[PDB]
């Protein structure tokens, strides 16, 4: 009974964590603190505070930390370093766990969380582990979902701005942190065996032989390198290939969409001592610089050192970034309107010579174009 | 017992999966283990029913471990028949499922009220730019720390910004789906119990009539499922005002406030016709702001923003105040506790603002002050004369332990006219030897909405002033856009009409716009309907214009004030300054110096209309010139203004306070600018002559451009210029 021992002990405090509350919402059903402690403790969660900034700082590095200590763990597979220091992160999870209890409006429906289910899952076994002297993985893999609260904590901090990065951050570590754990689950199930069989089939792969695993079968490779051999295990990848395909089918493309959104011609024009430049700008397509390029730039004019700037709003199409690369000494191109004041800057417009504003011959009306 | 088109579709969808699923796997079940007729039932692999069901997902799903494989013919042969139909059925299978179990709306639930606290239930427009401009005003350190939750009541799902600012105002701040129409969703919010209800508006949108038609609708549907509750609404044109007054639920007495901004906007631009730059003096006082001065800012950036940190508070007086003068008391008030005192609410509670010596003070009577902080301005409330009088240090005072007119009485009234009466052409203009008058250069079309220019004339036509000195008002726009509205202001005197647009050099050298006291730059075309660079093209190079041009008997030195739609056009207005659109509209050089008046610094009021009910009622007073509700009901009725002579009761009520501005050059108050301080100005000019200075308009080069800038309530130790003029509540 030691699977029964370590696993009951999590049950215990969630079953009877429920009959606590059942009491006082029959007692109350029947029928200072409450709004103080509440708001004290929402405010220490939300990392509003400076003293609330140190828990939300802690829970970020010691989630990351306490992960660690598994992955060195179930690597190799009565009182180390590894084994006696865990109860450290343990002991203040719990601390915070009692604080989210208080921050929380309903008392009920925080029992049966995500990060309350965690709790129960990994605090009590690791205490159980010196009681009983017998270190068991177990479900200690679920500590990989306290990275889940990344996005929440670095928005509580105000670290993420723009919808780009608070995207990205949320679609990176709710991956990361699923793909930990589907690896972890199946790291239990094929070791451990099955119930079903007397734990005789058990096929002992390691904690990194299953990410490699997953993350195939999520791709939709599969290689057969590596397989289920337990009933189980079996079950789980049935689930994980109905699931986390869904996963991966938004993840890489909206992450290539995030990535993609860089825009390229940025930077700023640096401008040489002797030479001088023109900032063309307005209507700038392959039609409209070709023929002004080669009146500009020609055989029958006097030879003078003189660079042109392309500053434009839109992304240039394939033709013209031909063009430009072409005329590579003198032509340059750059991202921005003319509107904006640190796009002038870039440019270094202050010090150059002239500025020429091309226009849009071919419109729907020329009242418009004139006017910009 | 399935209803919606949501549910028929998941249950079809899983089970006509799973059963073909399984019905699959049986089919491979029976071929693999039978084997078949083509080798005599010799190859037969003993596949298990459910080793084929983890065979065929895997298939399904293109993963194809090959762990377990079909050796058999017709087992192969049902494997590349399964292949071309069942990733078919997987590919639409999944996606189609996600989108069905996506749709369950997230921040649904409903509101917990507890005991003590009290909440507001905020609605109509709610974006990131708008929630983030609120809860600036709203939860700030300078106001009084009271707990108050805020309730986002809102159809849309919130984006990833807002959700994120949601987050950050955990304890305060809550989101809610569901519209303000639906009786459900108010029980959801419990508005009934709550305490106010906030009706934001898109000011930039398409057209304004269909934006304030529905939050009206939102109004009605408050007011439908509770009537007694305090209703505050941004509305955008004047007209649609009427309609708000006009259901019977809708109580004025109990602070139901129409934050009308077309009212408003204008009202700000046409007292800075009687007294520069007073539109940025005030819209300063209601942004709540605090004192951060980088080391980049110059000697006149440090000193404006200084004036952005003072905002209106409401506070009672101490006992010690208790049967003493008003100008003894403003004078206690500044000289030691140093806070201006603007008015004292009087015990139907009058709001008398700067009253003489006649007016005393009562017991518990509600002060207005101008002041750094709401902490600031309690020292009033913790004053006393036995113990703090010969205490220097303020922060010590912590210590607790001691003619034609309107019925109303209020505007210089006409009979109704046609438009050909003040009519004119570029003849007749000029002919007209005007000065020291105002010029309404307006943009219009004939098919744009109304901004309401009687919001603008209305001010400037105050019975505080006499006929002769009224500033004679020139509106430049179009005949079509004007006919329109004639209707409300032919009941204004001195009012003259002249058609084309003020671009033409030729209509305002008609209009001797060299000899203006301000040109206001009114824009009543569309806003946002094509790009955020072109909005604003009329009203610029109509300032500009005005800049550039040249007179002979005075180019750049003509006053004017220019209304914009977005506030990174303001940079374009001005030629000489540092220019970021990083940089705040209020920062800014142009309104600094009140030539720009942009809407958004108008945001901050739907929050001090909640917080300081008397605030927005005071203002109404000093801009309008006693926009009475009154007036408001007479208006609503329909006939327009109506009047006559009128009894001397009424006609006494010409004595309030408007707001005019005093130079330091000439006169008695000459020898405090060449040496003296603000401080011994201020008791000076309060003792003798009945008038509370403000602040300052300071000009901006000193050692030369005419660009002054605003500084409101300057410190008592502050050193004044012969050249400064100054902001004054007056009696005349
Ligand atoms: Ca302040
Ligand atoms: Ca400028
Ligand atoms: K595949
Ligand atoms: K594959
Ligand atoms: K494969
Ligand atoms: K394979
Ligand atoms: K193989
Ligand atoms: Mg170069
Ligand atoms: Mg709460």
């Amino acid at each position: 009974r030691q699977w029964y021992s370590f696993l009951a002990s999590s049950l215990v405090t969630f079953g009877s964590g429920l009959v606590v509350i059942i009491i006082y919402r029959i007692v109350l059903w029947l029928c200072g603190w409450m709004t103080e402690a509440k708001d004290w403790a929402g405010e220490l969660i939300s990392g509003q505070t400076t003293t609330g900034r140190i828990l939300v700082g802690l829970v970020f590095l010691l989630s990351i930390a306490s992960l660690i200590i598994y992955f060195i763990d179930a690597s190799t597979n009565s009182s180390s370093t590894t084994q006696q220091v865990d109860l450290a992160f343990n002991v203040f999870f719990m601390i915070y766990f009692f604080i989210r209890f208080v921050a929380a409006n309903d008392k009920l429906w925080f029992w049966v969380e995500l990060f309350s289910f965690v709790d129960y899952f990994t605090i009590p076994p690791s205490f159980v582990a010196i009681y009983l002297d017998r270190n068991w993985l177990g479900l200690r893999f679920l500590r990989a979902l306290r990275l889940m609260s990344i996005p929440d904590i670095l928005t509580y901090l105000n670290v993420l701005k723009t919808s780009t990065l608070i995207r990205l951050v949320q679609l990176v570590v709710s991956f990361v942190s699923l793909w930990l754990t589907a690896a972890g689950f199946l790291h239990l199930l094929e070791n451990s065996g099955d119930p079903f069989f007397d734990f005789g089939n058990a096929q002992h792969l390691t904690y990194w032989e299953c990410l490699y695993f997953l993350m195939v079968t999520m791709s939709t490779v599969g290689f057969g390198d590596i397989f289920a051999t337990t009933v189980l295990g079996r079950t789980f990848v049935v689930i994980f290939i109905m699931i986390f395909i869904g996963l991966f089918a938004s993840f890489i493309p909206e992450i290539a969409e995030i990535l993609g959104k860089r825009q390229k011609y940025g930077g700023s024009y640096k401008k040489e001592r002797g030479k001088r430049h023109v900032v063309v700008c307005g209507y700038i397509t392959f039609d409209s610089v070709s023929n002004f390029l080669k009146d500009f730039l020609h055989k029958d004019r006097e030879d003078v050192d003189v660079e042109i700037v392309f500053l434009h709003k839109g992304l240039p199409g394939l033709e013209l970034e031909g063009l430009l690369k072409r005329h590579f000494t003198q032509v340059e191109y750059f991202w921005g309107s003319v509107m904006d004041a640190n796009d002038l800057e870039r440019v270094k417009i202050q010090e150059a010579d002239a500025c020429l504003v091309l226009a849009n011959k071919y419109c729907q009306d020329p009242d418009q174009e004139d006017a910009a | 017992v399935l209803k919606t088109s949501t549910l028929i579709r998941l249950v079809q969808l899983v089970v006509s999966f799973v059963s073909l699923w399984l019905t699959a796997a049986g089919f491979l079940h029976l071929l693999e283990n039978s084997g078949d007729p083509f080798f005599d039932f010799g190859n037969a692999q003993h596949l298990t029913y459910w080793e084929c069901l983890y065979f065929l997902m895997v298939t399904m799903s293109t993963v194809g471990f090959g762990d377990i494989f079909a050796t058999t013919v017709l087992g192969r042969t049902f494997v590349v028949i399964f292949i071309m139909i069942f990733i078919g059925l997987f590919a639409s299978f999944i996606p189609e499922i996600a989108e069905i179990l996506g749709k369950r709306q997230k921040y649904g639930g409903s509101y917990k009220k507890e005991r003590g606290k009290r909440h507001v239930v905020v609605c109509g427009y709610i974006t990131f730019d708008s929630v983030s401009n609120f809860l600036k005003d709203f939860l700030h350190k300078d106001r009084e720390d009271v707990d108050v939750e805020i309730v986002f009541l809102h159809k849309g799902l919130p984006g990833l910004e807002l959700e994120g600012l949601l987050k950050r105002h955990f304890t305060q701040v809550e989101y809610f789906w569901g519209s303000v129409m639906d009786a459900n969703d108010l029980e959801r919010v419990k508005i009934q119990e709550a305490d106010a209800c906030l009706v934001l508006a898109n000011k930039y949108c398409q057209d304004p009539d269909q934006e304030d038609a529905a939050n009206i609708m939102r109004v009605i549907s408050i007011k439908n499922y509770h009537s007694d509750i305090k209703v505050i609404v941004q509305l955008l044109q004047y007209h649609n005002k009427a309609y708000l007054l006009n259901i019977p639920s809708w109580d004025w007495k109990r602070g139901d406030d129409a934050v009308c901004v077309a009212e408003l906007k204008l009202g700000f631009i046409a007292q800075s016709c009687l007294a520069p730059g007073f539109s940025t003096l005030m819209a300063n006082l209601f942004t709540m702001r605090s004192y951060k001065p980088t080391p980049e800012m110059s000697q006149w950036q440090t000193d404006y923003m200084r004036g952005t940190g003072m905002e209106m508070y409401t506070e009672y007086l101490s006992s010690a105040f208790n049967a003493l003068t008003f100008p003894e008391a403003a004078e206690l008030c500044f000289s030691k506790l140093k806070l201006l005192l603007l008015a004292i609410e009087v015990r139907e509670s009058t709001l008398a603002i700067n009253p003489g010596p006649k007016v005393k003070i009562e017991n518990a009577t509600q002060g207005f002050f101008i002041a750094e902080s709401a902490e600031e301005v309690k020292r009033a409330f913790y004053y006393c004369k036995n113990c703090h009088a010969n205490v220097s240090d303020v922060r010590q005072i912590k210590k607790c332990k001691c003619r034609k007119f309107d019925s109303t009485g209020m505007f210089h009234w006409c009979p109704d006219r046609p438009l050909n009466d003040c009519l004119q052409d570029r003849s007749q203009a000029s002919a007209s030897g005007l000065r020291n008058h105002v010029v309404v250069c307006l943009f219009a079309d004939a098919a744009s909405p109304l901004i309401g220019l009687r919001n603008l004339v209305m001010p400037l036509r105050a019975s505080n002033f006499h006929y002769h000195e009224l500033k004679p008002t020139i509106i430049v726009g179009n005949l079509d856009y004007l006919h329109r509205e004639w209707k409300t202001l032919q009941n204004f005197p001195k009012l003259s009409i002249l058609p084309g647009s003020p671009l033409n050099r030729a209509n305002l050298r008609a209009v001797n716009i060299n000899l203006c006291d301000m040109c206001v730059i009114v824009s009543a075309k569309d806003r946002n309907m094509e790009d955020p660079n072109l909005v604003d093209k009329e009203a610029i190079l109509c300032s500009l214009n005005i800049k550039a041009m040249t007179f002979d008997d005075a180019g750049a030195n003509v006053p004017l004030i220019t209304e914009l739609a977005n506030d990174s056009n303001v940079q374009f207005l001005d030629q000489d300054d540092d220019d970021d659109p990083d940089t705040e509209l209020y920062m800014t050089q142009p309104f600094a110096c009140g030539t720009a008046f942009a809407v958004s610094v108008l945001d901050s009021l739907m929050s001090t209309s909640y917080f300081n009910d008397n605030a927005l009622t005071l203002i109404r007073t000093l801009i309008t010139g006693g926009a009475t509700p009154e007036l408001e009901q007479i208006l609503a009725e329909g006939a327009g203004m109506r009047g006559g002579y009128c009894s001397p009761a009424v006609l006494a009520n010409r004595d309030r306070c408007r707001v005019a501005q005093i130079s330091l050059f000439d006169g008695p108050l000459a020898q405090f600018g060449q040496g003296g301080h603000y401080g011994e100005l201020f008791v000076y000019a309060l003792r003798h002559f009945g008038i509370l200075c403000i602040g300052l308009y300071r000009f901006r080069d000193t050692n030369p451009s005419s660009k002054r800038y605003v500084i409101t309530n300057p410190p008592e130790d502050f050193p004044l210029l012969p050249t400064d003029q100054v902001y004054v509540l007056t009696y005349k």
